[PDB]
């Protein structure tokens, strides 16, 4: 049906705004951004990081056993017998 | 999946299973015209 | 109402879904990744039609029929490259879509989560048929590896791969069949997609916090928009930036050789999008065993809603789901490696172990850590 | 008091979306002319002689 | 009432042009 | 299961973004392919059309490409009556037809260049790796004479005859015709010829780098106008009494 | 016989609250949840009071949002209050529609 | 009222008799063709090869 | 010509020494023990690797 | 309203204008090819998938191509001949609807 | 159009394509035609209202 | 024409066999073709 005056219902809040051409669109970016990108990244790493690390090493160790296997003919069983 | 399962519950699965019966029926008519088993054929 | 030209035509009426609509205030940037979908639906559409206006789907020509678009065609180049590096992104935002909707609970939407699913799917045979057009070396054999993995089934199988086929190969007979869905499906799919959003326009977008926001809404067209516009801009310049700076970079797949029966990379892929399948299906020793599992790979989506524990939708405010969520990514970052190893020892013993993490996260460890959340904040 | 170059360029042009509109239209034609002799320009520059563009001499006209 | 509460600073989010109360808005807004 | 080595990031004019094709080497390079390598391999999709993607005029490459098709003309692709003259006619297939093409190799099907450095994975490296590598067969091997140890091929064996060798050909210029500096070449003309759309692309994408770079920024600027006001504004709750 | 590992849990559930995003967010745990049917009606039942200021507080929330922006470390929500204010009112729902499935069963 | 159940009943055999025949033959050219299945189940070769070799 | 000389180069730098040991161990073992499985090819395929390389960078600035 | 399937599902209430939606009583035979224009463009469409299901698109093989349909193909041929005759259908249907609407005022609409 | 000067190749690929492609449009079309005349039902042969008689 | 012509398919086989023996595929660029196939199509009068 309507979405603009059917949505919910809400009292007594007030919002106050400003115009576009009143104001600037970009806020001291560089200053919020570090402390903020710095501080939300760090409270994602802890969460989000780990697994990549983790896939990481197992690529790493998982490449190198490939090539040494196989680079290494010799390592399943010596030459010299 | 918990709530579904009830005791008073049986009559209509009874039901069902008729229809349910029929309605299987049908299919098998239906794969067997298109798989055409020798065997199919031969009953 | 007079002259108000939206709700005048009933038409335009429809439209006003963009213009009009609730939308959420607070909303992280992925959502951005509906929107460009469709972007990629419609630009494969035009760039296909376009090559399809040159291309001819017969073995003899086809591989020569896209070199010719490729050399003597004007801008035929580019539109190939773009199109081929497009469905790059097109699956790259697939999967950023369905990353959202398993991180913050936009699957409770189920009617709109099992369109989607239709969705995904459907993309996949696209892309798993008009890879083969071409007839490339890379093509050739992957379509019959693939298709010939149906023949796992017992009583059908062998019959119905044949039929597949239009024959007992992959001849002109199978080349001119995918060249016909290919085409038909993103038409189809177009349709999807409207669908997908009919269902969606019924309930409004979820936000990170995951409460409702009808307390928070906003115009769709003063903000959202420009950031949707804003989005084409970055999603174009990735496309353009692989199209034009790394053709084949993302491309893995380096056979542009013309498919000689007989011969055989012993290394045989899908591309990126269907590098998870093809390592799926190596973990099983059995074929069929194989076969289910790669399809409760994908299909296993249309569970998650059943499997949901907590009192939060939202992952947001349950650290350890935003763990777990993160690694099965990374399972699934390793899955996609895999697909491009070979099938010996070191990598089947890792692609088990994934296959399992994979379906453990989400068969069994979310769903257990949603409770726990709940149980630690009394809920 | 002048209007800064920003309010004279307003009140001469984006006052009336007509304007602006025929502004725009105007803009993309003499900034696409602009941007492609420029970064024409810097990109022919990083490649020197590497280019055909360059090379034409060696075997034309005699 | 609405009358009772001074609505909150947007000073930091004024632009300069118009960030000061004495400055004519209206010519701070032709240029803004 | 034999490792396989890989070709070096070689120096190109090329590697980087904006770089771009030297055609003096494709040009070089061409007449590698076509004196040295025209023999056995083909390349399909590559017509006599140089001209301006290999600075060759037009009367230049006329004339180039009428001798090829005097000597090995149309009479090769079925034109009885043809000579000296056309434009349109592509590389003259070394073979009628490749079962031939592998009985004057032995078994072997000489690949068509036309996509080698695009169709063998590991680009332009590794063919340059592949003809100016070949080493000394190690210790304790065997080899069928065909079957020469090349350092790079993934089976540890190919049937490759002397590829290159220093002087084999001679250019026009006076370019030292090392057995390398001839593989310098000759890759060069197969990247060029693997990829022509990409040399135009490269130059493209320098001009749609920036294009983009600075519409991004607008809409970043433009998109934060529409969206201050909500981000400016500020809710307080007032209470009911 | 649970005194050393309950309590351990009891600290472990105050870095749970503040490991999750409602806390830090400063919104109140019970007005996070899914809104389903039931929540829906335990929503519904709420007095004027509790009921705005869950409106507020996801007014508040989804600004912050809006502007990636995280309030005053001084105005967060502390896990030692955990008004689980929708918990009284959300179970009944709950009851009454288990009843209905059991009268419905038999 | 019998009748007017078996009437339309009767309809609708006709129509998936047709149905069946129909939708079989859309599924059959599809499935395969006598092209390509001329040459399916069809070989002999022999004694053009070495005493040796492999084709 | 060009390509030749560069090659050698790249086998004197003190990494290239150092990783050739395996090769000429490789070599004598396996010719000595002729009928051994032992190959000698994977052992050259370290000393290769680490020769071109280097050949890559410097063998360019010498062509055409 | 409960377990109404129709407005239930969103999607299902759209439905209903086939079966639900006010239809005039007195109406001519005429009528039915709007319907019938819509099974026409259907039937294409399932034989055109077909067709290009096994048709080529170069001056060499595209006649060869039909030829070949209709020869040894498995019921390719009735398809191929259905299709062209469809599309005859398709445009005698049309010409039904434009006249229906050109005679009774439907282009009032 | 062409592709050319004649009809050859270009051209017959073309077709191809846009025929395949233009009864997947005309089907939203189709559907857009029926959306309008959703809204108003369809005329009779008396040529006056039926919502007397629906 | 097997069936579509009531010659058998030995009759057929033979019938086509002949037809290949004299104008078999050595115009249509079967070096060493000779009796036995049935894929063949009739034979070209001529080359072109
Ligand atoms: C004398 C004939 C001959 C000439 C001249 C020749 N090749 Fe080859 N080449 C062959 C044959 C035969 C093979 C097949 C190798 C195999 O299958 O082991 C081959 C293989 C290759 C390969 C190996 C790719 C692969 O992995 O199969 C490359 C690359 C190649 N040729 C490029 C070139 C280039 C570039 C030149 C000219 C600079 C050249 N060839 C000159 C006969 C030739
Ligand atoms: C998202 C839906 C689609 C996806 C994922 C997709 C993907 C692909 C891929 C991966 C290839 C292989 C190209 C290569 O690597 O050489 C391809 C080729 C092709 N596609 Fe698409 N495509 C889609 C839609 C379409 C459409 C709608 C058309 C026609 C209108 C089309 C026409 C073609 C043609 C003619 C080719 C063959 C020539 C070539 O290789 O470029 N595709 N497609
Ligand atoms: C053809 C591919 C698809 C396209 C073009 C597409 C497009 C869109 C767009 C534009 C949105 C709105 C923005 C957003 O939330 O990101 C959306 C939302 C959604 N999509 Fe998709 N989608 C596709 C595939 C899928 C798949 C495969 C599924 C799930 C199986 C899916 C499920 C959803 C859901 C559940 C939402 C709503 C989430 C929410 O906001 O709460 N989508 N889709
Ligand atoms: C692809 C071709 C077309 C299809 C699939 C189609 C479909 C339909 C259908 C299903 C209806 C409702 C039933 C009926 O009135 O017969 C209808 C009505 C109508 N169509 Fe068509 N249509 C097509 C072409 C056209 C054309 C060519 C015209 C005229 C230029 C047209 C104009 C109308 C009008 C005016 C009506 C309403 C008449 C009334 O019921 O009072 N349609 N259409």
């Amino acid at each position: 049906g309507r979405q603009f005056g059917h949505l919910t219902r809400v009292r007594h809040v007030i919002t106050y705004s400003l115009s576009p051409f009143e104001q600037r669109a970009f806020p001291h970016y560089f200053s919020k951004g570090i402390p903020n990108v710095l501080r939300r990244t760090r409270a994602c790493i802890l969460r989000v990081a780990p697994p990549f690390v983790a896939f990481y090493l197992v690529y790493t160790w998982g490449t190198q056993e490939f090539e040494k296997s196989k680079r290494k003919n010799p390592a399943a069983y010596e030459n010299d017998r | 999946l918990t709530r579904f399962l009830g005791p008073r519950y049986r009559q209509l699965a009874r039901n069902w299973v008729p229809t349910a019966s029929l309605w299987g029926a049908v299919g098998a008519v239906g794969l067997v015209w298109a798989t055409d088993w020798r065997l199919i054929l031969d009953w | 109402m007079t002259n108000i030209r939206k709700s005048h035509p009933l038409m335009k009426i429809v439209n006003n879904a963009f213009i009009d609509l609730p939308a959420p205030s607070n909303i992280s940037s992925w959502w951005n990744f509906g929107s460009l979908l469709g972007i990629c639906l419609i630009l494969q559409i035009l760039t296909g039609l376009f090559l399809a206006m040159h291309y001819t789907s017969d073995t003899t020509t086809a591989f020569s029929s896209v070199t010719h678009i490729c050399r003597d065609v004007n801008y035929g180049w580019i539109i190939r490259y773009m199109h081929a590096n497009g469905a790059s992104m097109f699956f790259i935002c697939l999967y950023m879509h369905v990353g959202r909707g398993l991180y913050y609970g936009s699957y409770t939407f189920l009617e709109t989560w099992n369109i989607g699913v239709i969705l995904l799917l459907t993309v996949m045979a696209t892309a798993f048929m008009g890879y083969v057009l071409p007839w490339g070396q890379m093509s050739f054999w992957g379509a019959t590896v693939i298709t010939n993995l149906l023949s796992a089934i017992p009583y059908i199988g062998t019959n119905l791969v044949e039929w597949i086929w239009g024959g007992f190969s992959v001849d002109k007979a199978t080349l001119t069949r995918f060249f016909a869905f290919h085409f038909i499906l993103p038409f189809i799919i177009m349709a999807i997609a409207m669908v997908h959003l009919l269902f969606l326009h019924e309930t409004g977008s979820n936000n990170p916090t995951g409460i409702s926001s009808d307390v928070d809404k906003i115009p769709f067209h003063p903000y959202y928009t420009i950031k949707d516009i804003l989005g084409a801009l970055l999603l174009i310049l990735a496309l353009m930036l692989l199209v034009l700076f790394a053709p084949d970079l993302l491309g893995d797949p380096d056979n542009y050789t013309p498919a000689n029966p007989l011969n055989t990379p012993p290394h045989i892929k899908p591309e990126w999008y269907f590098l998870f399948a093809y390592a799926i299906l190596r973990s099983i020793p059995n074929k069929l065993g194989g076969v289910l599992a790669l399809a409760f790979s994908i299909l296993i989506l249309a569970l998650i809603p059943l499997l949901h524990t907590s009192k939060q939708r939202s992952m947001m405010f349950r650290p350890l789901s935003q763990c777990l969520f993160w690694a099965l990514v990374a399972d699934l970052l390793t899955l996609t490696w895999i697909g491009g190893q070979p099938v010996e020892h070191p990598y089947i013993t890792i692609g088990q172990l994934a296959s399992v993490l994979y379906f453990l996260l989400i068969l069994v460890l979310m769903p257990t850590a949603g409770t726990i959340e709940n149980k630690l904040l009394k809920w | 008091v002048a209007p800064t170059l920003t309010a004279r360029l307003y009140s001469l042009l984006f006052r009336r979306t007509s304007t602006f509109a025929l502004t725009i239209v105007v803009g993309a034609l003499f900034f696409e002319r602009a941007f492609d002799q420029g970064a024409d320009a810097i990109y022919e520059h990083i490649n020197e002689g590497k280019l055909w563009k360059h090379i034409k001499h060696k075997y034309e006209n005699k | 009432s609405h009358t009772d509460i001074k609505v909150p600073d947007f000073s930091d989010y004024r632009r300069p042009e118009v960030l000061d109360s004495t400055k004519s808005s209206k010519e701070s807004s032709e240029a803004r | 299961s034999d490792l396989e080595l890989h070709p070096p990031s070689y120096p190109w004019s090329h590697r980087g973004l904006l770089s771009s094709l030297d055609h003096t080497s494709i040009r070089r390079g061409f007449q590698v392919y076509k004196q040295v390598c025209s023999s056995c391999h083909s390349m399909d999709y590559v017509a006599y059309r140089h001209l301006v993607g290999v600075c060759y005029t037009e009367d230049e490459a006329k004339a180039l490409a009428e001798e090829v098709e005097v000597q090995d003309g149309p009479n090769e692709d079925g034109e009885m009556f043809m000579r000296p003259g056309k434009l349109s006619d592509y590389f003259p297939k070394p073979y009628p037809n490749p079962e031939a093409a592998r009985a004057a190799n032995n078994g072997a099907l000489p690949p068509d260049l036309s996509y080698i450095v695009r169709a063998r994975h590991g680009g332009e490296d590794y063919v340059f790796s592949l003809l100016t590598g070949y080493c000394e067969p190690p210790t304790g091997v065997s080899l069928r004479e065909g079957l020469y140890f090349n350092p790079y091929f993934p089976g540890q064996a190919i049937g490759m005859a002397p590829p290159i060798y220093n002087e084999v050909l001679e250019f026009d210029d006076g370019t030292p015709a090392t057995m390398s500096q001839v593989a310098k070449d000759v890759c060069t003309f197969l990247r060029w010829a693997a990829e022509p759309e990409h040399d135009h692309r490269k130059r493209m994408g320098l001009k749609m780098l920036l294009m983009m770079g600075l519409l991004l920024p607008l809409v970043y600027a433009m998109k934060r106008h529409k969206w201050s006001v909500l981000k400016s504004r500020k809710l307080a709750y007032r209470p009911p009494k | 016989a649970v005194s050393a590992s309950s309590r351990w849990l009891e600290g472990i559930r105050k870095w749970y609250y503040n490991a999750a995003g409602f806390n830090k967010l400063g919104l109140m745990r019970d007005d996070t949840i899914h809104e389903n049917d039931d929540v829906k009606e335990a929503i519904r039942r709420l007095p004027e009071n509790l009921y705005d200021d869950r409106v507020f507080r996801i007014k508040r929330a989804l600004d912050l949002s809006m502007r990636q922006q995280i309030l005053p470390k001084e105005q967060w929500t502390k896990y030692e209050e955990d008004k689980s204010y929708l918990e009284p009112y959300l179970k009944e729902v709950i009851r009454e529609r288990k009843e209905r499935e059991e009268w419905a069963k038999k | 009222k019998g009748f007017s159940y078996l009437v339309t009943a009767t309809t609708t055999v006709g129509v998936a008799y047709a149905a069946k025949n129909v939708v079989s033959q859309f599924v059959s050219s599809m499935s395969a063709s006598a092209d390509v299945l001329a040459m399916s189940k069809i070989e002999i070769k022999l004694s053009d090869i070495p005493e040796g070799k492999n084709m | 010509d060009p390509l030749t000389t560069v090659r050698e180069q790249c086998e004197q730098l003190e990494k290239c020494v150092k990783a050739r040991e395996r090769l000429e161990l490789c070599d004598e073992r396996v010719s000595s023990r002729s009928q051994t499985e032992e190959d000698c090819t994977e052992e050259l395929l370290d000393f290769l690797h680490a020769r071109d390389h280097c050949v890559a960078h410097k063998l360019f600035n010498s062509l055409k």
